[PDB]
């Protein structure tokens, strides 16, 4: 009726026998009054975290009213970024397919919406690198906060790190995606003199990628195999120069 | 077993109206009897023409075997163990529905057989004194064989649930079909001796009683089928003595019967 | 009509029942527009009786032709006329006189005829008359439609090994009918006989209803307010708490007074039952902001009263210790059912109605903790 004390404590004892009496837990998790959002913290994240179905659509409804409530679960997020960097291998295999189902099952905007958090607080700069590309990825537009130093900010850290050997996996990262996405974004404002040093300190970085000795296309032994590719790094030196010249104002082949 | 909504009114048009549209021809017997009981399969409603399809299924085929050998296509006899198979198929599956609807489905048509096959046929031996002849003989047309079959599934389903009318049904068509069918009777008291000759016994004591020759077809085949199962004749003896003469007159006309009556006496 | 049924009597070769189903129609042509709910009309009562049942408006009068063969005849070229009439008069009048009385001499043969049309006409593919069956419970006798139903789910199921799938397919594609069979599954599963324990097919089917005829129940409840103990049937397919009640004391009350059948599948017994909970819950989840009123709340009229008492029942004799949890488990999917129906909003108490009707309710730690 109104005794939410009892109604948790039904709560738990339908989550002890949810194994076996699944009817109770259905009858529970949605039992509205009393301590009915105290309750909707292990059963229906039960249905959320469950490997059927449910979690296409319950994950992608319930748990946000949780978060909204309380802001606090971020393991699924770091969970699946952690595992959408490894998923580009062993798709034959049918456990690393699976495990990257179970990363991926929750919607894209839900999944970015909860990551959007930790995007905040990503005080790692691979982490940060990370969350400004899944942003800029989901939403080619969304500058609001900072979108004029993100380029920048790129640009400086791939200068000062000064490798030969382009091990790093967030400077390279950044100069693979940050700098076409800056260059294809005219929203900021900034110095045509600023966009041709990065687009030179991304050319000289490419240069020396492709000059010195990498780590058959696969992973390097030390850096991942996305973080560390590079393609084309003469054409694309070339293309990233032709398009901040455009944007400033204005075999044997050359 | 499954099948599509719309498909049924076809194909029961097909069975019922016997000229198959779809095909544009009379089909034989043989699909029409598997039409018959894939409709039983999905349409319970349709048995009404099933019954009548199979009753001239299984009198054709006992016509072609007796062509074959009371004169001693082809014999159709191919078809007969497949509807053997489906018909306990159905009452192994499902006794409570099955049961009393073929078992009497059956007996009616083995009650037309024996009508339709005896004294038209003068090489048929009919009961009067030939009834072993009548038990070796008919088996070697194979539908009698089967339909007895066919009746130790349906006994043992009764048995299961309820072994009552079963026996009332027989004599009921004992006495309509007399004296040709009453051999069925016969190997059936041979099967079971003790409730088919203690109602053989009652039977027999009705008419003698309404009088003052169908019992006395009754206590040949009684006397033929009892070996050693006469103390139940004893014991209705000692029980119409303790509170009648009928077993008296059948030993009369059944010296066999009498045959332990000394060894009784 | 006497006369009109004499006259379609003739000629027995699919020639009697299209005249029959042809004067049915120039009849009901009006009747059709008019209210082609799932009544019998009187008029054509006896063409049906005397072209499908072989008995004309006497009761005790000749035969249509032999009967049989013919009368299967007969009655496969009505299923087809009415199948493709396009018409629900025709339907009506053939198959409502199965279980809504009429009030006819010969009302018992037209009823027999009735529902064997029905049988078929489902099976046929015939959307109109499983349409109307849904209404036919509407206004007439309920407990008749619920034996005529439960009849005909035992001959496609029971009776005929395999043809349960196709009786499903028929439900999925006629809702309407599989909605109103929820209350003669509910009057069938009284769980005092074997029968009345469902089979794998039977639990394929409510598989079936669970993940389709909820849309049926949804649109049923859109259809008309949820009413408290309407007249004589509501067809309302909400039978749950007592379904469930049924389910999970199957082993305890099959037990107490067959009971093999329920103790050995008390497994399935409790996944059905759970399976029966779960699209109880997503119906009142479907139904929780739309109108479905108040007053009534969780969907008994009764009968959850009435499921208590059956358990209560056998509560007391051989229960407590040989099948405690069984009886346990009732009281609690029964009290679990009337807290997730109120979770919908519909019931507007969380105390008043519960000690109104659950004070009564036997005793069980987890149903007292769901009522308070």
């Amino acid at each position: 009726m109104s005794a939410q004390g009892d109604c948790e404590f039904l709560v738990q004892r339908a989550r002890e026998l949810v194994p076996q009496d699944l009817w109770a837990a259905k009858a529970w998790l949605i039992t509205a009054r009393s301590l009915y959002p105290a309750d909707f913290n292990i059963q229906y994240e039960m249905y959320t975290i469950e490997r059927n179905a449910e979690r296409t659509a319950t994950a992608g409804r319930l748990l946000y009213d949780m978060f909204v409530n309380f802001p606090d679960q971020p393991v699924v997020w770091r969970e699946i970024s952690i595992i959408t960097s490894a998923l580009r291998n062993d798709s034959q295999d049918k456990q690393t397919q699976f495990l990257r189902s179970l990363f991926e099952t929750l919607p894209g905007r839900v999944q970015c919406e909860m990551l959007l958090k930790v995007t905040e607080q990503c005080f790692n700069t691979l982490e940060r690198s990370e969350m400004l590309l899944l942003l800029l990825r989901r939403f080619p537009e969304t500058v609001v906060q900072h979108g004029v130093g993100l380029g920048e900010a790129l640009l400086e850290a791939e200068t000062i790190e000064e490798q030969e050997s382009p091990v790093n996996c967030f400077r390279k990262l950044f100069v693979c995606d940050v700098l076409p996405l800056i260059i294809n974004n005219h929203d900021v404002r900034l110095p045509a003199n600023l966009l041709y040093k990065y687009l030179n300190k991304a050319a000289e970085f490419y240069i020396n990628y492709v000059t010195r000795s990498t780590q058959q296309k696969y992973i390097i032994e030390g850096l991942t195999e996305k973080s560390s590719q590079i393609v084309d790094p003469w054409e694309r030196l070339f293309k990233i120069l032709n398009v901040v010249g455009m944007r400033c104002e204005w075999y044997g082949d050359i | 077993a499954p099948l599509s909504a719309q498909e049924l009114s076809q194909e029961i048009k097909a069975f019922l109206t016997g000229v198959d549209p779809i095909l544009g021809h009379q089909l034989s017997a043989r699909e029409h009897a598997r039409c018959g009981l894939l409709l039983l399969r999905s349409l319970p409603p349709a048995r009404a023409a099933v019954l009548d399809h199979l009753r001239g299924v299984f009198d054709e085929s006992v016509r072609a075997h007796l062509a074959a050998l009371d004169e001693t296509g082809p014999g159709l006899e191919d078809v007969v163990q497949e509807v053997q198979q489906v018909l306990s198929e159905f009452i192994r599956a499902n006794p409570k529905a099955w049961a009393p609807v073929i078992s009497a489905w059956s007996i009616d048509l083995m009650g037309q057989l024996s009508s339709t096959y005896s004294g038209q046929h003068q090489r048929v031996p009919h009961a009067t004194g030939a009834l072993n002849e009548l038990l070796q003989l008919w088996m070697g047309c194979r539908a009698t064989r089967t339909l007895m079959d066919i009746y130790v599934q349906c006994l043992s389903a009764l048995i299961g649930s309820c072994p009552d009318a079963c026996v009332d049904a027989l004599l009921d068509t004992s006495v309509q079909h007399s004296p040709h069918f009453d051999w069925v009777v016969a190997h059936i008291g041979s099967s079971f001796p003790g409730t088919i000759i203690s109602r053989v016994l009652s039977c027999g004591l009705k008419d003698f009683c309404v009088h003052g020759k169908i019992a006395s077809v009754v206590g040949i085949l009684g006397h033929l089928a009892s070996r050693h199962g006469d103390s139940i004749r004893r014991e209705l003896l000692r029980m119409f003595h303790d509170s009648v003469p009928f077993l008296l007159q059948l030993a009369v006309m059944s010296p066999a019967l009498l045959g332990t009556v000394s060894g009784e006496l | 009509m006497s006369d009109i049924r004499h006259s379609l009597l003739r000629r027995d070769a699919l020639s009697a029942a299209k005249e029959v189903l042809y004067h049915l129609d120039i009849y009901f042509s009006s009747q059709l527009q008019s209210a082609p709910l799932p009544i019998v009309d009187k008029g054509p009562v006896e063409l049906l009786e005397e072209f499908v049942f072989q008995v004309p408006k006497e009761r005790s009068a000749q035969p249509k032709r032999l009967n049989s063969l013919q009368e299967l005849q007969l009655l496969e070229i009505m299923c087809n006329y009415f199948q493709e009439q396009t018409k629900d008069s025709v339907r009506q009048i053939i198959f409502s006189s199965l279980f809504s009385p009429q009030g006819n001499k010969a009302d018992d043969s037209r009823m027999s005829l009735l529902g064997k049309l029905v049988s078929m006409a489902v099976a046929v593919c015939r959307i109109p008359v499983l349409e109307c069956a849904a209404s036919w419970l509407q206004r007439t006798p309920v407990v008749y439609c619920v034996r005529l139903a439960k009849a005909l789910v035992d001959d496609y199921c029971c009776l005929v090994p395999g043809s349960i799938q196709t009786l499903k397919q028929i439900f999925s594609a006629s809702p309407r009918f599989c909605c109103q069979f929820i209350t003669s599954v509910t009057a069938l599963y009284d769980l005092s006989s074997d029968d009345l324990i469902p089979p794998m097919d039977l639990l394929e089917m409510i598989v079936t209803w669970i993940f389709e005829d909820p849309r049926l129940i949804l649109i049923t409840f859109l259809n008309t307010p949820i009413a408290a103990n309407l007249p004589i049937g509501f067809l309302e397919l909400t039978p749950l708490v007592g379904l469930i009640r049924w389910c999970v004391k199957a082993p305890l009350a099959y037990k107490r007074k067959g009971v093999g059948m329920d103790r050995d599948s008390h497994l399935l017994y409790s996944k059905l039952h759970l399976s029966v909970l779960q699209v109880l819950m997503t119906l009142q989840l479907h139904l929780t902001e739309k109108n479905l009123y108040g007053r009534l709340g969780l969907i008994l009229f009764d009968h959850m009263v009435p499921l208590v008492e059956e358990i209560n029942r056998l509560a007391d004799e051989l229960n407590p210790l040989n099948a405690s949890q069984e009886i346990e488990l009732s009281l609690d999917r029964l009290a679990q059912a009337l807290q997730v129906a109120m979770a919908s909003g519909a019931l507007l108490c969380t105390r008043d109605d519960l000690r109104t009707l659950c004070s009564r309710l036997p005793h069980n730690n987890l149903l007292q903790l769901v009522i308070s």
